[PDB]
């Protein structure tokens, strides 16, 4: 659903989907090709 | 090798992000010929 998310301070708006990516333990947050943020990850739920 | 399509959907990112995403999602789009390929190889 697209909605206004806040992920810990990063602001933005979209629809947020289930992803099939797998960061590694360290990252936070993912960039696509042109640098702009395409994947993040849920402060609360550690979820992808 | 080549922009269009339909490409309104992304496919839901399952595979990374494609140039033509990546483009689209900030005003760049392209608009289709108005002959396609069809009517060209029959004007040929
Ligand atoms: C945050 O707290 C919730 C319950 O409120 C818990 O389910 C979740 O695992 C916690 N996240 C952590 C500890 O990273």
């Amino acid at each position: 659903k697209c909605v206004n998310f806040n992920f810990n301070g990063l602001t933005g708006t979209g629809v947020l989907t289930k992803s099939n990516k797998k960061f590694l333990p360290f990252q936070q947050f993912g960039r696509d090709i042109v640098d702009t943020t395409d994947a993040v990850r849920d402060p609360q739920t550690l979820e992808i | 090798t080549l922009f269009i399509k339909q490409y309104g959907d992304c496919l839901g990112d399952i595979a990374a992000r494609d140039l033509i995403c990546a483009q689209k999602f900030n005003g760049l789009t392209v608009l289709p010929p108005l002959l396609t390929d069809e009517m060209i190889a029959q004007y040929t």
